RNA sequence: UUUAUCAUUGAACUAUAAUUGUUCAUUGAAGUCAUUGAUGCAAACUCCUUGGUCACACACACAUACGGCGCGGAAGGCGUG
């Protein structure tokens, strides 16, 4: 990398990193895929059950 | 300014920065109404005599009501001098009508009068005061343009305002008599409608089931209004 | 509460009355109990659903009858109710006062000049909608409007509000009845509880009323859905909506100019 | 296109090849082969026809050409309205990462037929 | 720049056609959507996948035209066991 990008990258400041154990990262990723799977095998299904009384329903 | 309309277009010829160049694909369709034909065939052979035969055409109704004519005047690859005068005649002479009987002149308008109107264009409009659009229009391809309540120099200004940032292109070639269809085809609906409205009551309802079919639900109805009524008069009550 | 617990693989003849009796009056309450039938043969499928008003005895009902004999079955009495991200919003109460109830449909009136009567004030608060009472306090230069339609309260509202009635301004906001007034006064004079009480509804659904409706005045009604079928009489009973009502109400406004040009009524 | 196509090479060589494969009709197609036959049949993952228009075609005899291009992703063509095929793009990955690739995948095919053998006894 | 259905008849009609052409309509069979459509032309902006984003130095070489005399990787040719 250049000079004066070193120069002004290591003088602005230092960010914290976060991270977890692994029970708890291991959790997480598992409520995210259960979540993943969820989202992927749902549909919006309001227009069948709010049209349920029209004369066309059948 | 003043009251007439060739002096208008003049100032409109001037001012207007190379207004002669007329609109590649243009339309315009005003559809009229008339008591009488006599006193409109006049003005329209002054103005074949001005406005030519290629820009402007004219088509007649059918004679089905026998009172009310319906006359479109279609305003084909038109400039936009041609526009302001063939709407600014028009506009005055359905109006004259009622207006001034006694004035006698197609040409003159005078200023007790104020120029409303309402004017089709095709749907393929680009944009990028007095003339606004319309909401909810009852034609499916067109697209309805209001003008409302201006003196002849405030017309021409507005029509000419309007003109030049609309863009038209593309249009069909037997689109009129498409819109002549749709046209009888809607009013013809709405005269069927109030056809329909001596034939309210015991005419097409099928009454003999619909009063077994809400003869015990409005009187449940009744008690359900006067147990709201007892119930209301023993909230109020003190007692 | 109102736990639910759902009895499964039940036999044949077990009814709703012997499952209420093997879930109620044994060490808690149940306060409703249904076996889901077939839908057109009749006969139970086994299931059944019974909820109790506390989840403890539902806990201990559901613990006691965990592999009970049960017309020679089991009776599995677990419960039914009770990680995914999509979850039905809850939300408390406002605790009931007389502006966060849509059944308060009375206004309350006040910055009156104490010179505007009761017919008058009825005549300002007419054509909102139908009306029952329009008494006023005396000396408290104020009043109660009450209409039958919330819609109605809602126009009154968004119409009367800055008219100035005989060179005072109007102050428009909601409030309960007198009776519910004085017993908010009883119970503020002591200050022990200070509770107030919802307006009753209509018993909805209801075909025939249209809202925002009014009629002053045999009758062969077609009972047609474009017209009214039913409306509230002007003090008051229900009255069948006749086809002569904007003739009557007509010369009803035509009796009312010329009865008022005179001064016959002010209102 | 600087590819130096084997010099001795055939279609079981030229696997996994982003060929750019010529019809009879001239609509060429796109992809990487995965599979063939006797009759000459191509299976063609992300595959593209591309084709040139009857107008274009005026300007193409004798500059720039607008070929017209649909996408068919994963196709399997027939051997007998086809012409040639050429070899037009490498594939991503290099002969000795599928030579290492084809190892793990036999020593996994060793490791099923041990599994295999061990859930028969 | 270019197209957005034919036929019988009625009131006139250019007319070798299954009245083709012009204005209006009744009827008859299918009746791509697309006209902000289709073709050609041309510029600018933005975003995606790939790499050795490598080791020394910011340097005066060449008519036999260029010291291909570094550690590798990708593709290929030729030769040997």
């Amino acid at each position: 990398r250049g000079r004066k990008e070193r120069e002004n990258s290591s003088q602005n400041e230092t960010l914290k990193v976060t991270c977890l154990s692994n029970k708890e990262k291991r959790h997480i990723m598992h409520v995210k895929k259960m979540n993943q799977k969820e989202l992927a095998q749902t549909s919006i299904d309001t227009l069948k059950l709010l049209y349920d009384g029209s004369p066309g329903y059948s | 300014q003043s009251f007439d309309i060739w002096k208008n277009l003049d100032r409109i010829r001037s001012t207007k920065k190379n207004a002669g160049q007329f609109i590649k694909g243009s339309l315009l369709i005003l559809p009229m109404r008339t008591e009488d034909k006599q006193q409109f065939d006049e003005c329209m052979d002054e103005l074949h005599k001005y406005i030519s035969k290629d820009i402007l055409r004219c088509y007649p109704q059918k004679e089905q009501k026998d009172e009310g004519m319906l006359f479109y005047i279609v305003l084909k690859d038109f400039n936009i001098l041609d526009s302001c005068f063939v709407l600014s005649v028009l506009l005055a002479f359905q109006k004259r009508l009622w207006m001034a009987p006694s004035e006698k002149s197609y040409f003159r308008v005078p200023k007790n009068i104020n120029l409303t109107g309402s004017f089709y264009l095709p749907k393929n409009i680009e944009t990028g005061s007095s003339i606004v659009e319309v909401g909810f229009n009852v034609v499916p391809d067109f697209q309805q343009f209001q003008v409302k309540a201006c003196h002849v120099s405030k017309f021409m200004n507005e029509l000419s305002n309007f003109f030049s940032q609309v863009e038209f292109g593309k249009c069909e070639a037997n689109v009129i008599n498409y819109f002549k269809r749709e046209y009888n085809r809607t009013y013809s609906q709405i005269s069927l409608a109030l056809y329909e409205l001596p034939l309210i009551g015991d005419g097409l309802f099928d009454i003999k089931s619909y009063i077994s079919k809400t003869r015990p639900i409005i009187e449940t109805s009744k008690a359900q209004m006067i147990k709201h009524i007892s119930e209301m008069k023993a909230y109020n009550e003190i007692s | 509460n109102n736990c639910s617990i759902f009895v499964g693989d039940l036999a044949p003849n077990v009814t709703e009355s012997q499952l209420f009796e093997l879930f109620i009056n044994r060490y808690a309450s149940t306060s409703h109990a249904k076996i889901v039938h077939d839908q057109v043969t009749g006969m139970s499928k086994g299931y059944g659903f019974v909820k109790f008003t506390n989840s403890d005895e539902q806990q201990l009902a559901l613990s006691e009858m965990q592999g009970v004999f049960l017309n020679g079955r089991a009776i599995k009495v677990g419960p039914t109710s009770g990680m995914s991200q999509f979850i039905y919003p809850v939300q408390q109460q406002p605790s009931l006062n007389h502006f966060t109830d849509p059944n308060n449909t009375t206004v309350f009136i006040g910055g009156l000049s104490s010179l505007v009567t009761e017919d008058e004030l009825r005549a300002y608060f007419q054509p909102f909608g139908t009306i029952v009472y329009v008494k006023i306090p005396v000396g408290k230069c104020c009043g109660f409007v009450q209409y039958v339609d919330r819609l109605s309260a809602e126009a009154a509202i968004a119409g009367m509000q800055g008219f100035p009635i005989a060179n005072s301004r109007v102050r428009l906001s909601w409030g309960r009845s007198a009776k519910q007034t004085a017993l908010l006064q009883q119970a503020m004079l002591s200050n022990s509880l200070q509770v107030q009480q919802q307006q009753p509804g209509l018993q909805q659904p209801n075909y025939g009323y249209i809202p925002s409706s009014t009629c002053e005045a045999n009758v062969s009604s077609t009972m047609l859905p474009g017209c009214q079928i039913l409306n509230y009489s002007n003090p008051q009973q229900v009255i069948m909506q006749g086809s002569e009502a904007v003739v009557n109400s007509t010369n009803a406004m035509l009796n009312r100019l010329e009865q008022g040009s005179n001064g016959f009524m002010f209102a | 296109s600087k590819i130096q196509v084997a010099h001795s090479s055939r279609l079981a060589n030229l696997i996994d090849y982003k060929l750019r494969v010529l019809t009879q009709d001239g609509r060429v197609y796109i992809g990487q082969l995965m599979a063939f036959d006797k009759h000459m049949n191509l299976v063609l993952n992300e595959c593209i026809e591309e084709r040139v228009p009857k107008t274009q075609l005026d300007k193409l005899r004798p500059l720039n050409i607008k070929v017209e291009k649909r996408v068919l992703g994963l196709t399997i063509l027939r051997g007998e309205q086809i012409l040639s095929t050429v070899v037009e793009d490498k594939p991503l990955l290099s002969k000795k990462e599928r030579l290492v690739r084809d190892k793990k995948e036999k020593k996994q095919a060793q490791k099923q037929t041990k599994l295999r053998k061990e859930k028969e006894k």
